[PDB]
């Protein structure tokens, strides 16, 4: 009777309210996301324009569906050739389900050891950046479509990720638990992975401001609404 | 401008 997106929201609320019952609830939530299709959200797949992106439009947009104190639920829509740059989710669980298109998701974690003095990167770092670089581990980098299962991240594993739209636009549904809360110490930090002068392998990470060419704007969510 | 969002934290929305 209830729409699939309402059932997902309900199950997310039960799951994220590890306490007893959490794994069975998380498994049921993943099984619901595995069934989700773009049409269940009234989102038609978007295909490439083959035109350059003008400076006034954002590379990525976001449709909000619902949020509680326990989780946030929405859809990111990436235009051709865009990314959500490498970022973390402090103390946070996250799920992602591709709705259309193909994304490449690179998954890493922060490992603190000092950079060895002889160590060298290309492009070279400024002195303040050499002091700030920290070790990380690159755990996976694979492509996902709507036929893949959901991708999961936790506070302790795969907590850093980068999402690239592959050969055209792509969109995914995300669940984040708890949501970000900058006033409470849970913000979104961006990072650069540095190339010195396969998986899992050790890398070097540099926290960095949000890129000048990345931002995300809201757009209306067209699908069935989540009701209290 | 900076907006505090549930989905991307402190986000520069421009
Ligand atoms: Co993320």
């Amino acid at each position: 009777m209830a729409s699939l997106i309402q059932r997902i929201a309900r199950q997310a609320s039960l799951t994220f309210r590890m306490q007893p019952g959490f794994p069975e609830n998380l498994s049921k939530l993943k099984s619901l996301l595995t069934q989700l299709r773009a049409e269940d959200l009234n989102i038609a797949p978007r295909k490439a324009t083959l035109q350059p992106l003008p400076p006034n439009l954002p590379p990525v947009t976001y449709m909000h569906i619902y949020e509680t104190d326990g989780f946030s639920l929405g859809v990111f829509l990436l235009k051709s050739g865009t990314s959500i740059p490498l970022h973390d989710h402090p103390g946070m669980h996250g799920m992602l389900k591709v709705l259309y298109g193909t994304v490449r998701i690179s998954c890493m974690d922060k490992l603190p050891r000092a950079l060895p003095p002889e160590q060298q990167f290309e492009p070279p770092l400024q002195p303040r950046e050499r002091e700030a670089v920290r070790p990380g581990v690159l755990r996976s980098r694979a492509e996902y479509t709507e036929a893949s299962g959901p991708c999961i991240l936790t506070p302790h594993r795969d907590n850093l990720h980068q999402i690239d739209a592959v050969e055209g636009p792509a969109a995914f549904l995300d669940i984040l638990a708890p949501p970000y809360d900058p006033d409470d110490g849970r913000d979104c930090h961006y990072y650069r992975v540095l190339e010195p002068v396969d998986l899992p392998r050790e890398v070097w990470l540099l926290e960095t401001p949000q890129a000048d060419d990345f931002w995300c704007e809201g757009e209306p969510y067209p699908g069935p609404k989540v009701f209290p | 401008y900076i907006v505090k969002t549930f989905w991307l934290g402190s986000h520069r929305q421009c």
